[PDB]
């Protein structure tokens, strides 16, 4: 998971990081400046997590892909309302225990950090309405509310 | 919690009174979304529990329904009493404005209940039916015969193993019943049909039959007569018995809805609403505000439709042959309007399980607005040349009278019941599809029910509906024509055309069905001659286990005899003109 | 143990995982990656349930139900709002990449991941972006290809691969990428690649051969039937639409085949399709070929037979043992013939006698799982007894199910077991003329000539009791070979030794014989199987009768001047010359069939006789299992004027209208209480299914499902006016909707699974007490015959060492699971996986003839000069000349023959 600088001044132990919201890894840190967008970071981590995927368990191969999409989206500002919910809702269901191994709970640690503490540049991506469908003459769409 | 959520009804009152008399062990409580307490009753208790119930400070008054099930094949039946057969009786009170459903027990080998017809004389009728379709007796009954089938028939329909389908035609056996018809007047005795003290030999026994076509359809009634006048008659009826029921058990949730359309056809979308409301409490589905505003509009529209039938049929039997054109063509706008919205006429089949079947076309408002200017006119105009002649004033006016005890002890709803001073209306009372939110008034009588106090309160219930259409036509909400649930059946058109797990959903609710999880569910509403009821057991499948159907037009004619009698033929023929019944509603 | 679901307490078996024991207990779990039979990976992750630690655990966690066990005082819940979500999720992760593809797809109505995307309730699309696509590949003539509709479920490769031992499936690629399917385009290898049409729970995998007509689920009539293929007895349920047989889909059977069949079984139907086949009776009148109705067909067959001296009958293991029993009554029991030849009948009734008299228990095909070393003489199984060797199969990996249990391992953690097995395995040792299918897990292949297995058989007898007669002239190679098979078959708890008739040798049954009952006498539980030739061969051999020979004989003195034929084409078991001449000498031919076949053309009299589908009856399996089918059609439903009745129905009439001079078409129970009152050993086909009067609360079983469709238009065409319902007086089915299906009706015969929301194979679940166990209320077909208290004495004929003759060649008898069988080789389908007919050559023989491969050779047999190609074959032992038995031309009772003047054409 993503730290900020108020999480600076922690001891780099298990316990430690662990209690921050993140684990210490391999403790070889990597520092992201304010020059680098956050949903282009993530959607490079993602392209990478989706596509080292082995293939075995439905919710990281085939959910993975789609958080992908959802951020190369986000990236050119095609995004469209309930993109980050979408997000969340992987992060949630990718997490320990609902996968085969633990490939994809370290692939959505970084989407949900940076979810939580840079909402600001993946709601800047969100442009464009909904739309799933297209329009077939002769049929009245079902319009929900 | 959602109004079609499983509920036991134990904080009924009648559940404490009733455990408070017989006993917490004398009686089994089961959970339903029927919206009703149910209760599983010991057969040799069945009277007094009825009399009990019948004495209570404020009664259980209407017997509502009478029937059976074969509960044989049915796989889900945790918590309820062991039962080769049952017989519910669906009881009303309407000053407590709440209902009670008794279920009896049977062994397949003890197929015998003691007769209600000592507390409600409709039992009659509907232990006749039972025992007919089911082959349960009822011991005490005074003449149990058959109603629907043949009396010469095997078998009893409605039992598990008795094949649905028709039967390989025979000439020979159409020979057969054709000498019966002939010699059925040579070979008549009264003793068969109930009839007595017949051929004192002043009397005369003479058949109606299908000479008189107010289609309300064909059957017949046998009249006993001391020269001009009734002194007993029962009606011959099954004439019309389609199997609607069995057909039930035999189609789809969702291929079932046009058979609804047919039970009582100049209803329509009248007949499809309790069975999709039915469904759709079966499948936890909550309709959204324009599928309510589309449904009562489209109820209201055929509402209008059958009053005009019914008003200038009565008009035409009394004698004033000219009204029926042009309330035909009254008929014919509101077709116009049908017919744009649901590609048909009189058989629509445009409700569907989650709402409707498409959206309102573009236009609808302009031929609503049409009709709501064409029909004030006319309904005043139809009521100054034909409804204030004295004429028919007098061949209608005191013409088979009945009060508010024997419209409660008949089972007599609609109109004939709210000529008699009971206000109980379908749509006030018990509320469904949004009714609610629309403003209109129930016109109730001043406490005699005759056949002109019958056609004045219809046409005052055709003035209201115009209310409930002009409300409908100024405020119709935006929104969806389905349900966002899972088991609308079919999914949005565009949907499923384009999106996998939409197509998949619509792939299988078409051909194998939706499936509804295992349920008893029951929707009563007001329908156009009185209070329809759909009663549907699923057994977990994509087919109804039992789909019960409480028509009106039943009851009223078993009140036919009570009514008539001590009459003359000419108000019979009156009386059944201001009945508002088709054959249909009454075999199904 | 004790669970605890939704607050709800259930007894289950603590050895189970947790999604088959709700599963069994009739809760509803989706699943895709887990099977009954091949255990439980944990990959799809749609099992999910939510597990708490105690009752007084309100959070809980995400489980896989398939891979947690069902352990006492378990804590789940199915329906908590996580759980389903997430299961909802996993389907629509599923349908991202899922193409819109329904209506034109094979498995639509029958489809699992169809009935779990409606169970989870996912019915709205909110992903917007694009899918991913594959290539399909050519799979052969039996299976169809369509990767896009693919959800990674693994179960195909599992199946091919972990089950049935296959080589040529495999997946590839990574990520979302991943490919199931062969490494390039061809002919899947495995004789048991069909039961990918109903493991893969998607339409990837699909019947090419119903595709060709397809029609869905519920517009099928179904009927639970017995593949006549070979004598194994495994239970289908065939699907009609529109007059024609559509599909062979698995019936379960937890006794005999429960989920799989064999392609042969699966594929080889088409011979009741055929337009050639005989629908109406025609008469021989001079040049002219007349037609005729049944009435005057049983009337002018029955003059005529009046007229004659001495009527014969020829049966046939292809037909019921009602048909073969009508034909008894109807010329006398000692004027009936069984169609096969003198040798085949003396093995046949040897390993009838080892099997109901040698005091050694035969298992059923589910039951030869569970034996720890197997020891194949003489049986080409794969090619004759294919179920067989795939249960033959897993008891091979038993070894490895038993060093996992060691290691307290569950049962069901199928990728811990293989991974603890690796490639140990329990002892199999199979003999043969060359090399098997058998031998890529066999410890040991002996390829041989039959003598040569069956002296073998017998060395291991003496070796394992000294009682046994001995061999003399065994090589010290030899000899250590067989020392090895002794201390495995020694050493094991439950030995299997399996054999049959196929070899064409009577010592090779013999030396089988000999190796149980040593076995049997050091205390060791073993059990003996017997592999026939044809689904009614042990039928056959308990009524009895003369040969095929004697038949002949009969026909050819001119003592007998009438023979009735039952469903015998009677060239498989005789020259051709002979059964020619001897059916022409012969002034009365009547032959019973629904086959078109060669000796109808000097029949007088040719009676339009049903197959299966058309038809019930009772057929005794190789382990003399008496099984029922039931007729899956009436032929006369959309062809007023086909007359096609059972040969039992034909028979009973002919000898009714020879008798009383009336017809008199009879029932089923009736033939069946005949046979069970005539015949004492085969009283308990009366027990095989119950008789017609059997209801369910009154009603009939249905064969068709209630949404059975086009009732009032299938017919309309050829009248608009709507036939009455065909009507079934044989049996307790309907040919209607109108009737029971529940999966908890009592009864054992169950036409086809359907369940509300489980409308694929899956069903099958709803209609077994356990899943994978058996069906709820009892598996159907009862055992004719108990084990024996006292077995048979050892068989002291050793036969001597094969010796090549020069000039003389004896005949290898290599048989085809395409092809080898009389009516699936008949089969369109089966023609393109047809070998190429060949001739078998040791390369000395063939470098002394001078030819090298492909090269066309001739010989003559019964002075028929037949041409073949050669190739070369390694294992065949020189003097042998291998030919594959059963094909056009080669009668399989060449097996054992000799060949003269063999040379270069
Ligand atoms: S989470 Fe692990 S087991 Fe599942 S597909 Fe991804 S890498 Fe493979
Ligand atoms: S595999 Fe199933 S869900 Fe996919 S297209 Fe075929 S029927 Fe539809
Ligand atoms: S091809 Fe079928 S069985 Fe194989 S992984 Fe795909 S869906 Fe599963
Ligand atoms: S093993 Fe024999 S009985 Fe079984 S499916 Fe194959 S051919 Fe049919
Ligand atoms: S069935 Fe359990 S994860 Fe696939
Ligand atoms: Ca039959």
């Amino acid at each position: 998971d993503f730290l900020t600088e108020a999480h600076l001044d922690l001891p780099m132990e298990f316990e430690s990081i662990g209690k921050a919201g993140s684990r210490l890894g391999t403790a070889l840190a990597m520092a992201v400046d304010h020059e680098i967008n956050m949903v282009s970071l993530v959607r490079n981590l993602e392209e990478f997590f989706a596509r080292e995927s082995c293939g075995w368990c439905t919710p990281c191969r085939d959910g993975l892909p789609w958080s992908v999409k959802i951020l190369r989206a986000l990236e050119r500002g095609e995004g469209q309302p309930g993109d980050i919910e979408t997000l969340e809702q992987l992060c949630r269901f990718l997490g320990p225990g609902k996968t085969f191994c633990a490939h994809a709970p370290g692939a959505v640690e970084p989407l949900q950090s940076a979810i939580k503490y840079f909402r600001e540049e993946f709601e800047a991506g969100i442009k464009q309405p909904f739309s799933n469908t297209h329009l077939i003459n002769g049929i009245q769409p079902n319009l929900l509310k | 919690e959602p109004a079609w959520q499983t509920r036991d009804h134990l904080d009924d009152p009648v559940i404490g009174e009733l455990r408070n008399r017989f006993g917490p062990d004398a009686f089994t409580v089961q959970a339903t979304r029927t919206g009703v307490p149910v209760v599983w009753i010991k057969r040799e208790q069945l009277l007094e529990v009825g009399d009990f119930l019948k004495k209570l400070p404020k009664p259980y008054v209407m017997l509502f329904d009478l029937h059976g099930m074969d509960e044989r094949l049915r796989t889900h039946r945790e918590g309820l009493p062991a039962a080769d057969f049952s017989v519910f009786y669906h009881l009303i009170s309407i000053d407590r404005n709440r209902d009670i459903m008794l279920k009896v027990a049977l062994a397949e080998n003890d197929l015998h209940v003691p007769t209600f017809t000592k507390l409600f004389p409709n039992a009659n009728w509907y232990e006749r039916e039972t025992w007919d379709l089911f082959g349960i007796t009822f011991d005490g009954h005074p003449n149990l015969r058959r109603i629907m089938m043949p009396q010469t028939w095997k078998g009893h329909p409605l039992r598990k193993d008795y094949p649905a389908r028709a039967t390989e035609f025979s000439p020979f056996e159409l020979t057969k019943a054709k000498q019966d018809l002939e010699m059925e007047a040579l070979t008549f005795k009264p003793e068969e049909w109930g009839m007595k003290r017949g051929t004192n030999e002043d009397f005369m026994f003479l058949n109606l039959g299908p000479n008189h076509p107010s289609a309300h359809g064909a059957f017949r009634i046998v009249l006993q007569l001391d020269g001009e006048e009734i002194v007993d008659c029962v009606p011959d009826i099954g004439y019309h018995h389609r199997g609607a029921e069995k057909m039930g058990e035999r189609q789809s949730w969702h291929s079932y809805i046009p058979y609804t359309d047919r039970i009582e056809y100049l209803g329509g979308c009248v007949n499809e609403m309790p069975y999709v409301l039915a469904v759709e409490k079966l499948a936890g589905i909550t309709v959204p505000d324009r599928v309510n505003v589309i449904r009562v509009m489209l109820s209201e529209l055929f509402r209008i439709n059958s009053h005009l039938l019914y008003i200038s049929t009565f008009i035409q039997d009394v004698g004033a042959m000219t009204p029926v054109f042009f309330a035909f063509t009254d008929r014919q706008k509101i077709y116009d309007l049908v017919e744009a919205i649901t590609g048909f006429r009189m058989h629509p089949a445009w409700f569907r399980i989650g709402g409707v079947a498409h959206d309102l076309p573009r236009g609808w408002d302009r031929l609503l607005r049409e009709f709501l200017d064409w029909m004030p006119k006319r309904l005043a105009s139809y009521e100054k040349a034909a409804l204030q002649n004295t004429i028919l004033k007098g061949r209608s006016q005191g013409v088979a009278a009945y009060g508010a005890k024997e419209a409660l002890e008949w089972g007599t709803t609609g109109a004939g019941l709210r000529a008699t001073g009971i206000d109980f209306d379908v749509r006030k009372a018990r509320p469904y599809s949004g009714y609610e939110n629309f403003d209109f008034e129930i016109p109730v009588g001043g406490g005699v029910s005759d056949c002109y106090t019958r056609v004045m309160l219809k046409v005052e219930e055709l003035r209201q509906s115009l209310r409930i259409l002009e409300q409908c036509l100024n405020n119709m909400p935006e929104g969806p024509f389905k349900a966002d649930h899972p088991l609308t059946t079919p999914p949005p058109k565009e949907r499923t055309l384009q999106h996998i797990e939409t197509l998949i959903t619509h792939f299988l609710q078409v051909s194998w069905g939706p499936v509804m999880p295992a349920n008893e569910s029951f929707q009563m509403i007001e329908a156009t001659k009185g209070i329809n009821s759909y009663y549907l057991t699923s057994d977990g499948s994509t087919m109804s286990y039992r789909t019960r159907v409480r028509t009106p037009s039943f009851a009223h004619l078993q009140q036919i005899p009570a009514a008539i009698r001590g009459s003359l033929v000419s108000d019979l023929i009156v009386y059944l003109g201001s009945i508002d019944f088709v054959m249909s509603d009454v075999d199904r | 143990a004790t669970i605890h679901v939704d607050g709800k307490e259930y007894e289950v078996n603590g050895a189970d995982n947790l999604l088959e024991a709700c599963l069994s207990l009739g809760l509803d779990i989706p699943y895709f990656c887990w099977h009954p039979a091949l255990g439980s990976v944990g990959a799809c992750r749609q099992c999910a349930v939510k597990q708490y630690q105690n009752a007084e655990d309100t959070r809980g966690r995400l489980v896989m139900s398939c891979m947690t066990p069902a352990s006492d005082g378990t804590f789940i819940s199915i329906d908590d709002e996580e759980a389903k979500q997430f299961r909802e999720s996993v389907v629509e992760w599923l349908m991202t990449n899922h193409p819109h593809d329904c209506p034109v797809c094979e498995e639509g109505g029958n489809c699992h991941l169809q009935d779990m995307t409606v169970m989870t309730g996912h019915s709205f699309r909110r992903y917007r972006f694009t899918k991913r696509t594959h290539r399909n590949q050519d799979l052969g003539p039996f299976i169809s290809h369509e990767m896009n509709r693919c959800i990674a479920c693994y179960r195909c490769v599992r199946y091919y691969k972990d089950y049935a031992d296959g080589t040529d499936l495999g997946v590839y690629g990574a990520h979302d990428n991943v490919y199931f399917g062969r490494p390039e385009d061809g002919t899947l290898e495995s004789e048991f690649s069909g039961n990918l049409v109903e493991i893969c729970p998607t339409g990837v995998f699909t019947d090419k051969t119903h595709s060709e007509r397809y029609n869905r689920k519920w517009d099928m009539q179904f009927a639970p039937s017995i593949c006549q293929q070979c004598s194994i007895g495994c239970n289908i349920s065939p699907g009609e639409r529109y007059g024609e047989l559509r599909r062979i889909e698995n019936r379960y059977n937890g006794t005999v085949n429960h989920y799989f069949l064999c392609d042969r079984g699966r594929f080889g139907y088409g011979y009741v399709n055929l337009k050639d086949r005989p629908r109406q009776p025609v008469q021989r009148r001079g040049d002219d070929f007349i037609t005729l109705n049944a009435e005057q067909a049983m009337q002018g067959a029955a003059d005529i037979l009046r007229q004659s001296k001495k009527v014969i009958g020829i049966g046939s293991p292809r037909a019921s043992v009602e048909s073969n029993f009508a034909l008894r009554e109807l010329v006398g029991e000692e004027n009936f013939y069984t169609g096969i030849a003198h040798g085949e009948q003396e093995r046949l009734q040897l390993a009838l006698k080892v099997l109901r008299e040698g005091g050694i228990y035969t298992p059923a095909l589910r039951e030869i799982e569970s034996y720890d070393a197997v020891l194949v003489l003489g049986e080409d199984v794969t090619q004759t007894g294919a179920r067989v060797a795939l249960a033959v199969r897993q008891a091979v990996k038993g070894k490895a199910r038993e060093m996992a249990a060691a290691q307290k391992v569950a049962d069901w953690q199928i990728a811990a077991i293989l991974n603890i097995g690796q490639r140990a395995k329990h002892p199999l040792f199979v003999t043969n003329v060359d090399d098997t299918r058998l031998d890529d897990i066999a410890a040991w292949t002996y390829r041989a000539p039959v003598e040569d297995q069956a002296r073998l058989g017998f060395a291991i007898a003496h070796a394992l009791d000294n009682s046994a007669p001995a061999v003399d002239g065994i090589e010290p190679e030899l000899q250590s070979k067989i020392d090895v098979i002794v201390q495995a078959l020694a050493g094991a708890k439950k030995p299997l030794i399996i054999s049959g008739t196929n070899a064409g040798s009577l010592e090779v049954i013999q030396a089988a014989a000999n190796v149980a009952k040593a076995l049997k006498g050091r205390g060791a539980d073993v059990g003996i199987t017997m592999i026939a030739r044809s689904v009614n061969s042990m039928g056959l051999g308990i009524m009895g009768g003369g040969s095929l020979e004697e038949a002949l004989t009969e026909l050819e003195t001119g003592r007998a001047d009438a023979v009735v034929v039952l469903e015998n084409d009677l060239h498989r078991h005789a020259s051709a010359i002979r059964v020619n001449a001897a059916l022409a000498k012969a002034p009365l031919v009547m032959v019973v069939d629904h086959q078109r076949t060669a000796i109808m053309e000097n029949a007088h009299l040719v009676l339009s006789a049903a197959s299966f589908a058309e038809s019930d009856g009772t057929v005794i399996n190789n382990e003399g299992r008496a099984q029922r089918f039931f007729q899956v059609y009436d032929p006369a439903y959309y062809d007023s004027k086909t007359v096609m009745l059972e040969s039992w129905r034909w028979l009973h009439s002919l000898h009714s209208t020879l008798l009383s001079r009336e017809v008199d078409w009879t029932q089923l129970d009736h033939v069946i209480d005949a046979v069970v009152a005539k015949i004492p050993e085969l009283a308990g086909i009366k027990d095989a299914a119950p008789d017609a009067t059997f209801r369910i609360r009154g009603q009939k079983l249905a064969r068709e499902p209630h949404r059975y469709s086009g009732r009032t238009a299938m017919r309309a065409n050829i009248s608009v006016h709507e036939p009455r319902q065909p009507q079934d007086i044989d049996t307790m089915f309907t040919f209607s909707m109108e009737g029971n299906n529940q999966p908890t009706a009592h009864r054992s015969q169950v036409p086809f699974a359907w369940a509300p929301g489980w409308n694929s194979p899956q069903a099958w679940n709803k209609f077994q007490d356990e899943v994978g166990g058996k069906l709820r209320f009892g598996d159907p077909g009862v055992r004719l015959f108990e084990t024996s208290e006292n077995g048979l004495d050892y068989f002291t004929s050793v036969p001597a060492r094969f010796q090549p003759q020069d000039g003389k060649w004896r005949i290898a008898p290599y048989y085809h699971l395409f092809g080898s069988d009389e009516l699936s080789q008949r089969a369109p389908v089966f023609q393109s996986r047809m070998p190429q007919p060949y001739i078998k050559l040791n390369p000395a023989d063939a470098a002394k003839l001078g030819v090298n491969a492909g090269t066309r050779v001739s010989f003559s047999y019964d002075g028929n000069t037949v041409t073949l190609p050669v190739e070369i074959a390694e294992g065949l032992t020189a003097g042998q000349v291998g030919l594959p038995m059963g094909m056009s031309g080669i009668a399989p009772v060449l097996a054992g023959a000799h060949l003269e003047d063999l040379k270069e054409a």
